[PDB]
């Protein structure tokens, strides 16, 4: 009844291959298209709802997770994996640094706690390495809009716009082409949805696409009034009917 | 102890279990705390056996000069003299007593003085540590102008649970009967009063 | 146990001017977190033209204004209806006080008049009878608040002519008894926005020649 | 005995126009034996000042516990630490010693750079925030700087009067306490410079 | 020095346009124990005067007596002593201020709380409370005990300083009496729902109310209350 | 501290004073005593002030992060159950005495709770050493169906006996409102009715008053270029 | 506080004073005492608040993981979990519990656990500082197998005289019937109970 | 470290010439209060031993729960259970002395006083105490608390020393166990008139008897008494 691997079960190869990790970025190579495009005033990441019955009620199922209000995240490959992730950043967004400082802490250093964990996955004793990689995207006040993806090595990258699991190289390419240094909130979404058709095989609305937005302060969606400071989450869903009214002009 | 005083119709009755202790080891499980300060003014005594004794013996000396002088004392003025004595002395007395009485005029009447030497009269009292397991009990029989055997039971059966429940209770119930007719003396043994 | 002292809060608060003094004291009255009394006032019109205030335990100020005041009107009596002066007031109160040396009276005593050339005079005891004569003094709950404050107002402590380097004093002057209200009235306010146990109303009782005079303001309630 | 007042010392912050003021006096002692004349009781870190009253031992253990971790958060952050969330940090920092605490009066004060907004807080030993507009004190002599404060102070003064109101604070404050005094700094903090000056006090 | 044995709760009081009103409850307490249920803790001096008394119970029936000796001495050579030379509240106050602070001077007090209510000669109301400790003081609204925390809070909203006096009637003045030993009955572990109240006016004299019942109760809420948190039925 | 919270038609309001004391002295004039804990639970504190900031910080910390994994909106019972639970694990030290209010899908909340552990329930109720202040003032004046309107009154009434009756407490009353269907309204100083008047004197003084006897420049920069 | 729990023929009813106490000062005149561990498993609580509140809360929890894996647990069986609390934690806790609960099989059982965590089972038990003052009356009083009407009659009674005499406590009577036919509230309020 | 609550008084004991008696009153006092009426203090352990035990009430539960699983892990993988491997009076003693030892070294005793009776397997009489802090011994007569102090000297009065058990019938010290309740019952504060009764005998086994009473009491001289000293009627 004991815990008896306590030796890594990620190790170096002859050819200097970690080949677990290799082995879980081929697991988020077969993983549905996810993607982030980043903006002069917002951020925006975008995946498809590959359903598995139709009986299945997709909305329960949420591939696109608020870390913190300014903060959210994306992935391809192992759900599972993702969903104690998530679990994971969202507590130690509190213990490592709202609860030392008082405020949300700043994307990239979210992102660097993320990282820590998918880095212990690889060299910890008795684990394998978690089979994912997140799009985080966020805001802070000082560093502004940021997007940062994450791999099962735990390296993390900043990126203006990128795409990762199946169709991402045709989809970094496209994003290639369309992206510049000027573009609006609105445009990065318009292109997020024309990126994301291409790796999508069936229906193409907005029950089977999840997106969300790093943008403006919500007030409306904060749930009180009176302190003048706190102005709302800058993390927002954008609902199927909202998705759908962006497919119309497409 | 359990000690109570009743008016009734025809005056008032006194009654007191019999026990005297020295932590938990019974000194005596047939005293007599109803004590005579006068031929018709009784008292009943709880606390301190050697305080209660010295009070009750300078009241009785203080009621005797009383009487040579100015003849028969009031129950309220034997009352006042307990009083005096427990409260003057406060720091240094743990007495709890009961003054009864008959006179002609004024019938039946019962003062308590507790701890601290104040004084209050009343229809009927109860006192000692075993007095707490019956105010609920006392509270819910008694009547105002009771008869004699009516105030016998009201007593009996009162003390009867004051000593089933209290352990520094038992012995014997004495009572004393105060009324016109004179001074009656009764005592009621452990097998009529358990099984009530 | 009995403890046979309390604390009955409050302030008070004596400066002396050229030909004037003033003493001045809050009207609030507490024990513990309650209010007793808003206007309970605390400095006494005592005869001979000496204000008095005894704060701290109430009951004690009572006592020892209460044998003052009899200490004035004997003194009448006993030397030909003569004046008990200032001085000779606070070496009186001083045998009073002393008198119950080990079971004291529990207050800090300020007494204010003229002098014997009419000049202001405050006079200050602790609670076994030592005294000094001083132009400036608090007593009470908040006087640790309001001392400091009068070292620096009214003997200009800490004060420097300007661009003499630091080395010429602001020179002492007397101070008019409308800018000695304007320092009484700003302690006190500020005694009250800090202190607890101080509040609710102020009264200065001011004395010149001409005898004593009476002025009352409002202080914060809360 | 009680660890609050063995060493002795004060230290008071006010805010200005554009401007915060932030002052120590210098004595250390054991008692009633003044040790030394040099003990000062601010520190900064960037741009934020920190005054630390109380036991002497937790003043110096205090600023190099906040010297490690605003390095740690300048390399990670890739900033300077701004006041208000230093405030936190220190709060944090006092109540994880919760049931054996740091027996200290820390006061923090700076201009945040972003902002230019002057910022003052106060802390109790296991880290209660007092954030005020006007003023904060601590120490010894806390009772007699409250009462110059709430005297002496009217708000927006400029750089060169707050000077003088907070070391005529300090200064009154210190002369009425036994343990504290024997000089003392003041600080005066405008968004991009800062001057200290050390003020001639009564040397008993 | 002793310790208090048998006890009464609070006593509270008020000034109005024409006199005084006072009231306590006629419990003595035996530590938790509600021992006596008839006992009377305001005390008439005169015409013009009601003593309102708190704490030790026994000290209380001594003070009892040093009034009813006090109306009996005043009474000797003294044609005036039901006119000009009766006892004044005045008198009366400053008499037991003096033995109070006496009392606790020789570490031996009479461990009480009392509040003086009368009307002077002059038609000047009198109301000032003296306790164990000697100390004294006078205000538009007085209570002892529980009553200081929560009756003075409700009194003041009436009279709230020396002003509103005049503005207050009788009427007003003796309903906020009654809600506050209302107030005081909900919330004071060792207070009676049976009280007495007195008023002493410069115009009908005193009135000495015995035998009141708290009244008007508000329990009926309580039957929607379950548990302590999470519990719903 | 005085707080209170009371219970109205559609919701709960709490209030508070604002003052902090350090023995008799006032620390602060004006404190916020009105902690968040959800957007939809608030609670009012008093005690030990750094104890009540730390276990509300605590409690809506693990409250956030259990309606993330939820993905429910956060219950005023378990805002309760833990606040229960921790205090009652630390014996009475952690000194938090709070009312705790709220609504949340199963409706309107109100809570008390005491520095061991122990809570109850109410539609009217108030801590601190206010309490008995603001307990005369509830007992008197509550009724049950109360408006929002009415239930503001009497909560900052209460809080007012408070302030005027109790040394504890006084400067402002802070007041929130929840009701359900709606944001939750944090009405920051309510009512101000202890504005300090005009002083009679201004104590700026002459520049150059002050003696000195050195002066310099302070680095606060990092290390510089060239 | 005063709380009692009595067994009757059809079933077992708690009853319970609602105040609570913080000094001499009332913190909640209108208390729940009756607390519910399983759908008919109720206890009385008394003592310090904040101690049978937590031991309370872990027992509901208990049963409620009993009844997951074995089915309804019987009185005893929730006696027994009170029990190991309150006798491994008794120099920690100042808890005095009473337990009632109807099975169809059993009927209604009170069981009583005291200070030192000991347990007895009884025809119905008090609790409680105000149950001293009804000793006297409930030994008298108390029959087996009363209606319920009877019962909640013997228990109005009872409490009301505990509420008369005990400072510690008043406020309403609060009742729980725990019979075959389900739980019953009652309440009742002072001007019902006060003048019987 | 605690303080004893709920409390059982006595438990008295001997040794007569084919056996042993034990007995202990059947009251469970909550300092002075007799709150429980119906405690059992006497506990078989088979048909051969008697565990009689005063002092705390909640620690002799958990003894009683100790001796019972005591019972079940003896039967465990032992075909003898109930001949010879049974469980002995010494075993029993020797665990609870064990325990009891073991506890006070902790600083956290069982509140008890403890008499085991019995009769080995071999037909010796069994005889021994135990208390809170492991103190051991054993004698022909045997008691805790107040029985110490008048069950013993009575009891000695019949077995005095080894040689007088072959002496003593069980009749006779049957009935000097039951004079000794009564003494007890007369003169202890904390003792009541019902109790049990056990017998261990080497021939007729275990007998046990409930509900027994003290009976043949001397009140009536008590009318005689009054007074304290000279007080005549
Ligand atoms: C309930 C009971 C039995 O205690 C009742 O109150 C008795 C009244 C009584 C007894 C005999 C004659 C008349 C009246 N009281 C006693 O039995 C007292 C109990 C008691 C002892 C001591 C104190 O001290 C404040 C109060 C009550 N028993 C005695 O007084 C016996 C004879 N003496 C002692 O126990 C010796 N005491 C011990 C304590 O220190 C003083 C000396
Ligand atoms: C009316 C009052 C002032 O008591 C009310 O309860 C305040 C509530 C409050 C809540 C949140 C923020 C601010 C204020 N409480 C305070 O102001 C407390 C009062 C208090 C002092 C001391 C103790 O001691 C057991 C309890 C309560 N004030 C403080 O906590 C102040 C800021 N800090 C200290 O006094 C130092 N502490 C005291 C407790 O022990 C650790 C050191
Ligand atoms: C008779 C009475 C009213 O006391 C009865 O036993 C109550 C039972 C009850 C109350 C509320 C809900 C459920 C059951 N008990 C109380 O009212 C208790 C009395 C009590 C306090 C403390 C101790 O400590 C050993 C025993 C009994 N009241 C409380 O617990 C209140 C809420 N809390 C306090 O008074 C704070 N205490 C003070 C003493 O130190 C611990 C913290
Ligand atoms: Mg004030
Ligand atoms: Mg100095
Ligand atoms: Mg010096
Ligand atoms: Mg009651």
């Amino acid at each position: 009844m004991t815990d008896r691997y306590s030796f890594s079960l990620t190790t170096f190869s002859p050819s200097g291959k970690l080949g677990q990790i290799d082995y879980a970025l081929t697991a988020v190579k077969q993983g549905v298209t996810s993607l982030g495009i980043k903006a002069t005033n917002g951020v925006v990441i975008a995946t498809e709802k590959k359903s598995s019955s139709p009986l299945a009620m997709s909305e329960t199922l949420s591939k696109v997770s608020l870390l913190t209000p300014d903060i959210g995240a994306v992935y391809s490959g192992m759900g599972p994996d993702y969903r104690v992730l998530v679990d994971k950043s969202r507590k130690v967004a509190h213990t490592s640094y709202k609860r030392i400082y008082g405020e949300y802490p700043p994307t990239k250093l979210l992102v660097s706690e993320v990282a820590k964990i998918m880095q212990e996955a690889t060299q910890s004793g008795g684990v394998r390495p978690f089979g994912v990689s997140l799009l985080i995207a966020g805001h802070d006040e000082f560093n502004g809009f940021s997007l940062y993806q994450v791999d099962p090595s735990g390296s993390y990258f900043p990126w203006k716009a990128t795409a990762i699991g199946k169709g991402s190289v045709a989809a970094k390419t496209f994003l290639e082409k369309r992206w510049n240094d000027e573009l609006e909130l609105e445009d990065a979404i318009h292109i997020a949805l024309l990126t994301l058709k291409e790796s999508v095989e069936g229906e193409f609305n907005g029950d089977t696409i999840e997106l969300a937005i790093i943008g403006d302060e919500n007030p409306d969606l904060l749930g009180y009034t009176g302190i003048p400071t706190d102005k709302g989450p800058r993390f927002r869903k954008l609902t199927s009917q909202e998705i759908n009214d962006r497919l119309e002009a497409l | 102890t359990s000690i109570m005083a009743v008016t009734f119709k025809d005056g008032v009755i006194l009654g007191a279990d019999s026990r005297t202790t020295t932590g938990a080891y019974i000194a005596n499980r047939v005293t007599d705390k109803l004590t005579r300060v006068h031929d018709k003014i009784w008292c009943c005594r709880s606390g301190s056996a050697a305080d209660t004794q010295a009070i009750a013996d300078i009241v009785q000396y203080h009621l005797e000069l009383y009487t040579s002088q100015y003849g028969t004392p009031s129950t309220e003025t034997a009352a006042s003299v307990f009083k005096e004595l427990c409260y003057e002395n406060k720091d240094n007395l743990t007495a709890g007593i009961i003054v009864a009485g008959y006179d002609d005029k004024n019938k039946g009447e019962v003062y308590t003085i507790p701890l601290g030497g104040s004084v209050h009269k009343l229809p009927y009292a109860i006192a000692g540590s075993g007095s707490t397991f019956i105010y609920g009990y006392c509270d819910k029989n008694f009547r105002e102008n009771m008869s004699k055997e009516e105030t016998v039971d009201f007593i009996k059966h009162s003390l009867s649970q004051a000593i089933k429940w209290d352990g520094s209770s038992g012995g014997v119930i004495r009572m004393v009967v105060l009324t016109a007719a004179g001074v009656e003396r009764l005592i009621f043994y452990p097998d009529e009063y358990e099984q009530l | 146990q009995f403890n046979p002292y309390g604390d009955n809060g409050g302030t008070i608060l004596g400066i002396a001017g050229e030909d004037f003094a003033v003493l001045a004291g809050d009207t609030r009255n507490i024990t513990d977190y309650s209010i007793n009394s808003r206007y309970e006032p605390k400095v006494f019109d005592c005869g001979d033209n000496i204000v008095m205030s005894a704060n701290g335990f109430a009951a004690d100020g009572d006592a020892l204004v209460k044998r003052f005041k009899n200490s004035v009107k004997w003194y009448h009596f006993d030397h030909n209806d003569k004046k008990l002066s200032i001085n000779s007031a606070a070496r009186n109160i001083q045998h009073l006080l002393y008198g119950k040396r080990f079971f004291p009276y529990y207050v800090h005593t300020i007494i204010a008049g003229l002098d014997e050339d009419g000049k202001g005079a405050v006079y200050s005891f602790d609670p076994v009878g030592s005294y000094e004569r001083e132009q400036c003094r608090a007593g009470g709950a908040a006087a640790s608040l309001i001392m400091p404050f009068l070292d620096n107002q009214v003997n200009f402590k800490n004060q420097y002519e300007p661009g003499t380097n630091g080395k010429v004093k602001k020179p002492l002057k007397y101070l008019s008894v409308e800018e000695v209200i304007k320092l009484v009235r700003d302690s006190f306010t500020s005694a009250t926005e800090r202190h607890i146990q101080v509040g609710d109303g102020l009264e200065i009782l001011i004395v010149t020649k001409d005898g004593v005079r009476k002025e009352f303001y409002e202080l914060k309630r809360d | 005995s009680d660890p609050s007042s063995i060493n002795g010392g004060i230290v008071v912050a006010m805010t200005g126009k554009d401007c915060v003021a932030i002052a120590c006096d210098l004595r250390l002692g054991s008692q009633s034996l003044g040790v030394s004349n040099k003990f000062e009781k601010i520190f900064h870190y960037g741009h934020v000042f920190l005054g630390i009253t109380g036991l002497a031992t937790d003043v110096t253990t205090l600023n190099e516990m906040f010297r490690y971790k605003t390095n740690l958060y300048k390399l990670k952050e890739e900033r300077a630490i701004e006041p208000e969330t230093f405030t936190q940090l220190v709060s944090s920092s006092l109540y994880e010693r919760r049931f054996g605490p740091y027996f200290v009066g820390p006061v923090v004060a700076g201009i945040n750079s972003k902002s230019g907004k002057p910022f003052i807080a106060g802390f109790d030993l296991i880290g209660c925030i007092d954030e005020a507009k006007d003023f904060i004190v601590s120490g010894t002599a806390s009772d007699q700087l409250f009462g110059m404060c709430e005297s002496l102070y009217e708000p927006n003064l400029e750089p060169e009067d707050l000077f003088e109101t907070i070391s005529q604070a300090l200064l009154n404050a210190a002369d009425r306490d036994a343990l504290s005094g024997w000089g003392a700094v003041v600080y005066i903090i405008k968004k991009d410079e800062v001057v200290k000056r050390y003020l001639k006090m009564r040397q008993d | 020095t002793q310790q208090p044995i048998v006890t009464g709760t609070s006593v509270i009081s008020m000034k109005y346009d024409n006199g005084v009103i006072i009231a306590a409850d006629n419990l003595g307490s035996y530590g938790s124990l509600l021992r006596f249920n008839g006992v009377e803790r305001l005390i008439p001096v005169g015409d013009n005067t009601v003593v309102g008394i708190s704490g030790d119970i026994s000290d209380m029936q001594h003070i009892e007596r040093l009034l009813k000796d006090l109306v009996t001495e005043n009474a000797y050579d003294n044609p005036l002593a039901d006119a000009e030379e009766a006892l004044e509240p005045s008198y009366i106050f400053e008499y037991l201020a003096t033995v109070m602070y006496q009392r606790r001077s020789k570490m031996n007090p009479l461990w009480n709380a009392i509040i003086v209510a009368g009307v002077q000669s002059n038609g000047d109301q009198f109301l000032r409370y003296v306790n164990l400790l000697g100390v004294t003081y006078s205000s538009p609204t007085l209570a002892t005990g529980f009553g200081a925390h929560m009756a003075n809070p409700l009194l003041r909203k009436v009279v709230d300083r020396e002003s509103d006096i005049p503005k207050t009637t009788v009427q007003v003045a003796e309903e906020a009496i009654v809600n506050a030993m209302r107030v005081l009955y909900y919330r004071d572990a060792r207070s009676s729902r049976n009280f007495s109240l007195a008023i002493i006016d410069k115009n009908t004299g005193l009135t000495f109310k015995k035998n009141l019942q708290v009244e008007n109760m508000k329990w009926d809420f309580a039957k929607d209350i379950k548990g302590y948190g999470t519990q719903k039925i | 501290t005085t707080i209170v919270g009371v219970k109205f038609n559609n919701g709960v309001v709490i209030a508070a004073d604002t003052r902090s004391t350090q023995g008799p002295i006032v620390a602060d004039k004006n404190c916020a005593k009105l902690h968040r804990i959800s957007p939809k639970i608030w609670c009012a504190a008093a005690g030990t002030a750094a104890d009540t900031e730390a276990v509300t910080q605590l409690i809506g910390s693990n409250i956030e992060l259990h309606s993330l994994y939820t993905s429910r909106e956060p219950r005023v019972v378990s805002a309760l159950q833990m606040l229960k639970q921790h205090l009652f694990k630390y014996q009475g030290h952690i000194g938090a005495y709070l009312i705790v209010a709220g609504v949340d899908p199963t409706g309107s909340h109100l809570f008390s709770i005491h520095a061991h552990g122990s809570t109850d329930v109410g539609y009217y109720l108030s801590l601190g050493s206010g309490s008995l202040a603001a307990m005369a003032v509830l007992e008197s004046h509550w009724k049950q169906d109360l408006t929002k309107e009415e239930a503001i009154k009497l909560a900052s009434d209460a809080i007012q006996a408070g302030i005027w009756n109790d040394l504890g407490s006084g400067s402002n009353v802070d007041v929130c409102v929840m009701e359900i269907g709606k944001d939750a309204e944090y009405l920051r100083n309510y009512l101000t009715p202890n504005v300090r008047e005009e002083k009679q004197k201004s104590y700026k003084f002459p520049r150059g008053t002050t003696a000195v006897l050195k002066e310099s420049i302070v680095n606060i920069c990092d290390i510089q270029e060239e």
